[PDB]
């Protein structure tokens, strides 16, 4: 099978360094240039470079000439790129792939599955997590609302269920949102009968694996 | 650099119809222009490849056409899989390539008002010396929507932040929330805490509130 293999998702700190991999296996990596995209959160691709394993001959885009080192080592069919001192801004997903050659000429016709790069000054923190609790008002015989704040935690990600995943019907956990902190908050919500909520326990299950932080919140009516 | 533009930023169609997306370029190209499908925490996928050539897995219902500055991609009927961004990406004198800034699509479907609901801050929060406010807009179409809070009937600016769900893939509805937040110095300093909410499929403005302390 023709794929390319990129390296873990790293998280750092402004100024360091970083070297992230791209490995080509089921075909012959000397023979294909591979390009670098970069995709800020949010955003759309930007071409970075190319290299060609073979001999390592690079084109870089004017955008990122200097800023970024594209390099390889065909003993182990592996591109690479790396940055000497790292920014804030240059938290984005990278992704490298094969440019077509014969068949698919010039286009970028095998993907790597992308590396995500988070580079903050914040430190591993997990999070503090808070009822969301169903209104008194909420509508005899209709349909009530409750749900977990998942307060300031970093890095990504925190995985939430509901009742250690015996409610998911009508649960929707939000996109993390980065705060001026520079730590991440999420909710989870969930809809549920109002008659249920005399009868009926709720409990979110949050785990944020980073900081080895597992909480369990039961949100009940106040 | 050929600068890549599509248009429109995000299409919405009914699921069996016909999407047609475009891309113009700032120069010609001849018919160097390739297509990308992308989807969300997925790479890119080459569809198509000199303006009009399917890639090898590509269903039919996918072309496009077009040639010099002016290109489309037409996915002629469309099925719940193929909902995603899609990008271009022009090579007329490789190695220069530039991409352009893609095109959501979308599921259309009626037109659904939000159900809105507010939460206060707890008082396990309010220890921290911190106090986030939340509004919930629970299942709505189309994705626009304004929230807007007051404290105390003044309008808030800059203390909030929203997240959007992507669109639900039984009911094709998004939910958004909106968090105000505030030192517990002010929060406990006022007492009307409201929401509005401004939605096409509502008549008018519809507020949730709650007093502090009751």
């Amino acid at each position: 099978e023709v794929q390319l293999v990129q390296s873990g998702t790293e998280v750092k700190k402004p100024g360091e360094s970083l070297k992230i991999s791209c490995k080509g296996s089921g075909y012959t990596v000397t023979s294909y240039w591979i390009g670098w995209v970069r995709q800020m959160p949010g955003k759309g691709l930007e071409w970075m470079g190319f290299i060609y394993p073979g001999d390592s001959e690079t084109r870089y885009s004017p955008t990122f000439q200097g800023q970024v080192t594209i390099s390889a080592d065909k003993s182990f069919n592996t591109a690479f790129l790396q940055w000497s001192s790292l920014k804030a801004s240059d938290t984005a997903m990278y992704y490298c792939a094969r440019v077509g050659s014969g068949w698919y000429p010039y286009t970028f016709d095998i993907w790597g599955q992308g590396t995500m790069v988070t580079v903050s000054s914040a430190s591993t923190k997990g999070p503090s997590v808070f009822p969301l609790a169903p209104s008194s008002k909420s509508t005899s015989g209709g349909t009530a609302a409750l749900g977990c704040l998942v307060k300031d935690y970093f890095p990504e990600p925190v995985t939430v269920s509901w009742n250690s995943g015996a409610l998911t019907s009508g649960v929707h956990t939000f996109p993390a949102v980065l705060q001026s902190s520079g730590l991440y908050s999420l909710s989870s919500v969930v809809t549920v009968p109002s008659s249920s909520l005399g009868t009926q326990t709720y409990i979110c299950n949050v785990n944020h694996k980073p900081s080895n932080t597992k909480v369990d919140k039961k949100v009940e009516p106040k | 650099e050929i600068v890549m533009t599509q248009s429109p930023a995000t299409l919405s169609v009914s699921p069996g119809e016909r999407a047609t997306l475009s891309c113009r370029a700032s120069e010609s190209i001849s018919s160097n222009l390739a297509w990308y499908q992308q989807k969300p925490g997925q790479a890119p996928r080459l569809f198509i490849y000199t303006a009009s050539t399917r890639a090898t897995d590509i269903p039919a219902r996918f072309s496009g056409s077009g040639s010099g500055t002016e290109f489309t991609l037409t996915i002629s009927s469309l099925q719940s899989e193929d909902f995603a961004v899609y990008y271009c990406q022009q090579y007329n004198n490789w190695p220069s390539i530039t991409f352009g800034q893609g095109t959501r699509l979308e599921i259309k479907r009626t037109v659904a008002a939000p159900s809105v609901f507010i939460f206060p801050p707890s008082d396990e929060q309010l220890k921290s010396g911190t106090a986030s406010v939340v509004c919930l807009l629970n299942n709505f179409y189309p994705r626009e929507a304004k929230v807007q809070w007051k404290v105390d009937n003044a309008l808030q600016s800059g203390n909030s932040q929203e997240s959007v769900t992507e669109q639900d893939s039984k009911d094709s509805t998004y939910s958004l929330s909106s968090t105000l937040t505030l030192s517990k110095a002010d929060y406990e300093k006022h007492k009307v805490y409201a929401c509005e909410v401004t939605h096409q499929g509502l008549s008018s403005p519809v507020t949730k509130s709650f007093n502090r302390g009751e």
